[PDB]
């Protein structure tokens, strides 16, 4: 039939892609990195505890100044903190209690958040009057908002449980591009350093590389055996890491078009909730449902350290742009800055 | 059903026809990136309390 | 002892409570006394579009009460030629062509019945329902309705709520006292039946049936029945709060005064007839009409009392032979023969005979054997003496027929037949109803033992008290009427000031914002938690609470909550919340509508939250 041919040629193209990928697999990253010294033991202390949320924390995002951060909570608020003094700059109660994500505009002028309301709300931080007010409610997804990241003050990418991501024009309130392809809830996204590309991780156990301008999917990356809950780009933009419900993180190279490494331990059986790289890319920090953040050697795959300071799930984390600190957020309602 | 399967065929066509580099090149570039920025990474190369805003800067 | 209204935030709970019951409609609120009073205040003082509609409504309501046709001829003219009429005829929503044509048609012909303007009332109300009502619901006059309604629905009377005075009656099961309600100062009769005695003589079913019948009859403000406002009880007493009648019964007074003339009888018969008509219109047969059951007030006006033997015939006409023996109709004496209200028209004749002669017409020579009195009723016709006038004779011949088929009051028009007797040809029944006729016997002030009937080993089980658990009652119409005629206006004025002062003060202190607003808060209000009294805010995923002087710093997530159950603590119903960690959370509410609503909303909240959180990968618990 017609569906007979399409289906068998699509499976034939998949073998072709797999064949081409294997043709590139001439050496591994672990072989290539055998001669560089181990990282040794990464031991950080808690420098700040950020106290204030009255319930579980679901997300956090650092400011580009490496000082202010926004966090979102089960208590139905965003709090913006000064990590240096621990003082709250703003505490923003939300219209929906079911918030799940937040984001800080690179300029520092806006934050965004959303969740089960299926809306990405934008909050103007520096109102002409002086207040913090909701400046735009981006409606359009037909499922929960899982992640959102600003490109500038008038563009944001969002991911959703409706299995799509989208680019928005904030002024018009309209989706400029819709990114369709995932066959499961999209759980996380990460913008490439240039913001021409981004990657998403879904409950279909795959990650995808999207062209923001053209709006198409360029590459699809498989390997994980369960939900990808978290994704992050390597600092130079040519690879990214994912963290999954299968208790592994993995490194994927965009130009070799395949997985380079797996970060796992037989000890570690719980899911990963958050991933982030250190400034140089050498450390991969991942947050776990066993209350820890494990620090991996991105090049050699050994675990370099543990940040063990929360009494429930580490639900989110982020390294500052200046490299100075990691923030971990938790179901215990605290954020801690480690250094 | 039939529109969907053609849609998937054309996507896989796009994905299949791209230029790939050897994992040895890819891996070498990542390693080289890390070595170049190793000393500018404070979580790797711990800074003096003086330079640390969470201690004594 | 005075009434303290709840704070206006009580509206959060009360509006949901009332709305779940369908009690927030135009008809349901407008037809309540305090509802009408708060709605008219809103329309008269806070909404121009509605003001003249309500002004006119009230003019028509004053017109309806005008007693004489001359008054109504004068007033209908004034109303049609009035400024409000010209407002309502010259505006955006005027009266219809046919409504104005109908009224103007009757008006031009000088037929001015009490319901001349009923087409106008109906059109007014069709315009008050819709946007004007919804605007009332939004206003703070509905908030005040919620505050009063909260108080109504949390009435738990005890004896300490009454200042009880002298005894004004005595019977087999208890006594009646003059008393004053402390809330409002309203004077009432308190009939305290003794529970030990009730089980002794086995008259619980009589005590229970009196309550049911009183509630069936105690609406509509009948001037000729002793009606109930409240029923309550204490460990050993059943108590009815009733219309105060401190003038003794017609048994005492008949015996004191001796027999009454036809003229004096005609006063009592008229007032009794209107009392019966009331009950019969609510499908209640009284069954025990006799002079001991006719009370007098301070002025000599009479009311029917003691509904314990009465019966509802709206669904099942009775058959049992119930009553006092000189006064029971043929169809009642015959078991198996079902009867209805016809039973009372026979007992009236018997009783009206007694007032004249001094004995029931079937109790010849004071014959005390009950079988004698029964067969007399059934077998023979009564020979009414030559003393009696032809009109009194046609009356009693009519009322004492053995055939319901040929008996006065039973030919398909009821009281309107007994009212038409030539015996009552002098009476204006409107004047009777309005109690305008001079009574025959003004009782001597402060007389003793004027309402007495002819007449430690026992323990009350918890099974006995289970008979009385649905005994307490409050007749809404009665309590709202009592409050309106006493404390409503002044309490409303005091509360307005007390809330104004709290607003100003909250302005200065900086705390202006309502934490409940602009969010997805479901409901809020005070409760006590285990005891600290906190203000609570329920949201879809959590319950937060605060003290005074700060926004909430503590909460309980819906995913933590395993069950919400009712629980007794020191004779107070509490909510016991079971929390995930084998932990407990107990809540105490300040009123019963709150307990009910808080239990409902928490159950809905946590069930629905836990349902949802489970479909959300980032939010749910994983292995
Ligand atoms: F428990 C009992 C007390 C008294 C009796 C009385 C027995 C004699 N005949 C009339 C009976 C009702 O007496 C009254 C008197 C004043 C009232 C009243 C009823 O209701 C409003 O104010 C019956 C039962
Ligand atoms: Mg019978």
């Amino acid at each position: 039939s017609e569906l007979d041919q399409l289906r068998q040629e699509a499976e034939q193209l998949k073998n072709q892609i797999r064949d081409a990928r294997k043709a590139c697999a001439d050496a591994t990253l672990s072989q290539i990195t055998n001669n560089i010294d181990p990282v040794g033991r990464i031991q950080m202390r808690t420098r700040r505890t950020l106290r204030g949320h009255l319930a579980k924390i679901y997300a956090m995002h650092w400011g580009t100044d490496s000082r202010l951060l926004v966090s979102a909570s089960q208590d139905g608020k965003l709090i913006i903190w000064d990590s240096y003094t621990t003082n709250k700059v703003h505490a923003i109660p939300l219209r929906s209690s079911w918030v799940m994500t937040c984001a800080y505009a690179p300029s520092g002028n806006y934050v965004a958040c959303g969740g089960l309301d299926n809306i990405c709300s934008i909050y103007n931080l520096k109102t002409r009057e002086g207040n913090v007010r909701v400046s735009r409610e981006l409606a359009g997804h037909t499922g929960y908002l899982s992640c959102c990241r600003f490109l500038d003050d008038n563009q944001i990418v969002t991911s959703s449980g409706d299995t799509t991501c989208a680019l928005w024009d904030i002024e018009t309130g309209q989706q400029t591009t819709t990114f369709t392809g995932h066959t499961g809830d999209v759980m996380s996204l990460s913008l490439a350093p240039d913001t021409r590309l981004f990657v998403s991780g879904a409950c279909d156990a795959s990650a995808k590389l999207w062209d923001v301008r053209e709006g198409m999917c360029r590459q699809t990356f498989t390997g994980h055996e369960s939900d990808i809950n978290a994704i992050c780009f390597f600092p130079n933009g040519n690879a990214f890491a994912t963290g999954s419900d299968d208790a592994t993180c993995r490194l994927f190279d965009l130009r070799a078009d395949q997985e380079l490494m797996t970060y796992s331990h037989d000890n570690i059986i719980c899911g990963i909730t958050s991933v982030s790289f250190s400034k140089s890319g050498r450390l991969l920090l991942a947050g776990y449902d066993d209350f820890n953040c494990n620090v991996w050697d991105a090049l050699k795959a050994d675990r370099a350290g543990v940040l063990a300071g929360h009494d429930n799930r580490v639900s989110c984390l982020g390294v500052t742009d200046d490299g100075m600190a990691v923030a971990t957020g938790s179901w215990d309602s605290f954020l801690k800055i480690w250094n | 059903s039939i529109a969907q399967a053609r849609k998937l065929v054309e996507q896989l066509k796009m994905e299949a026809n791209i230029d790939r580099i050897k994992v040895s090149k890819a891996a070498a570039d990542l390693m080289a990136y890390c070595e170049a920025h190793a000393k500018e990474d404070p979580l790797l190369t711990p800074v003096p309390a003086s330079e640390n805003p969470f201690r004594e800067k | 002892k005075k009434i303290l209204l709840p704070e206006p935030s009580i509206r959060s709970v009360m509006q949901k409570y009332l709305e779940d019951r369908g009690e927030v409609t135009f008809e349901k609120i407008f037809s309540q006394k305090l509802g009408y009073l708060l709605f008219r205040d809103f329309c008269l003082n806070h909404l121009e579009e509605a003001r003249p509609l309500v002004e006119f409504y009230e003019e028509i309501k004053k017109y309806e009460k005008l007693e004489t046709e001359e008054e109504r001829v004068a007033r209908s003219r004034e109303i049609f030629d009035s400024y409000i009429m010209k407002e309502l005829l010259a505006c955006s929503h005027p009266f219809s062509k046919s409504a104005t044509e109908h009224v103007q048609g009757h008006l031009g012909k000088k037929q001015v019945p009490p319901d001349l303007f009923q087409p106008y009332i109906e059109e007014i109300c069709q315009n008050l329902r819709g946007d004007v009502f919804q605007k009332f619901i939004e206003s703070d006059k509905f908030t005040r309705f919620c505050q009063w309604k909260n108080v109504e629905l949390n009435i738990h009377l005890t004896m300490n709520d009454f200042s009880v005075h002298r005894i004004i009656g005595r019977g087999g099961f208890g006594e009646v006292y003059g008393c004053r309600k402390a809330d409002t100062g309203k004077m009432y009769a308190m009939k305290c039946l003794d529970k030990k005695r009730i089980k002794m003589k086995q008259g619980e079913t009589l005590a229970l049936n009196e309550r049911i019948m009183l509630s069936l009859v105690s609406t509509g403000d009948c001037p000729f029945i002793v009606c109930m406002s409240y029923a309550f009880h204490t460990p050993d007493k059943l108590s009815f709060i009733l219309d105060l009648m401190n003038g003794g019964d017609l048994h005492y007074h008949l015996s004191q005064h001796g027999v009454f003339s036809e003229a004096d009888m005609r006063f009592y018969a008229a007032e009794i007839i209107l009392g019966l008509e009331h009950m019969h219109n609510r499908f209640v047969v009284y069954r025990d009409l006799k002079p001991a059951n006719i009370l007098l007030d301070e002025h000599g006006h009479v009311r029917i009392s003691d509904l314990g033997l009465a019966c509802d015939f709206s669904k099942k006409k009775p058959h049992a032979s119930v009553g006092t023996h000189g006064y029971m109709a043929p169809e009642v004496l015959q078991k198996g023969v079902a009867y209805d209200s016809s039973a009372d028209w026979f007992s009236l004749g018997c009783m009206l005979f007694k007032l004249l002669r001094g004995h029931s017409p079937f109790r010849q020579h004071k014959t005390k054997d009950k079988h004698e009195i029964d067969r007399m009723t059934l077998t023979m016709a009564v020979e009414l003496p030559d003393s009696f006038s032809p009109e009194l004779r046609s009356l009693l011949e009519g009322l004492l027929q053995r055939d319901v088929n040929r008996r006065l009051g039973c030919l398909g028009r009821g009281a309107q037949e007994v009212k038409e007797s030539p015996f009552f040809r002098s009476l204006d029944w409107q004047m009777v109803f309005l109690q305008k006729y001079p009574p025959p016997l003004i009782p001597p002030r402060g007389e003793v033992n004027a309402a007495d009937a002819f007449d430690k080993g026992i323990k009350l089980l918890d099974s006995d008290q289970e008979l009385y658990r649905n005994f307490p009652l409050t007749i809404s119409e009665r309590w709202q009427q009592e409050v309106a005629e006493t404390v409503f206006d002044t309490i409303n004025a005091e509360t307005d000031r007390l809330e104004a002062r709290k607003k100003a003060k909250n302005k200065q202190l900086g705390h202006e914002e309502d934490y409940a607003l602009g969010k997805d808060c479901i409901m809020h209000g005070y409760m006590s938690k285990m005891w600290q009294r906190r203000y609570f805010y329920l949201f879809p995923n959590r319950l937060e609470w605060r003290g005074e002087g700060e926004a909430p710093q503590s909460l309980l997530t819906m995913e933590e909550i395993q069950s919400v159950e009712e629980t007794q603590i020191k004779e107070r119903k509490c909510l016991l919340l079971k929390i995930r960690g084998g932990k407990q959370f107990i809540l105490q509410c300040d009123s019963d509508p709150e307990l009910v609503q808080w239990k409902k909303e928490l159950r809905d909240a946590y069930r629905e939250a836990q349902q949802l959180v489970q479909r959300v990968p980032k939010m749910k618990n994983k292995p």
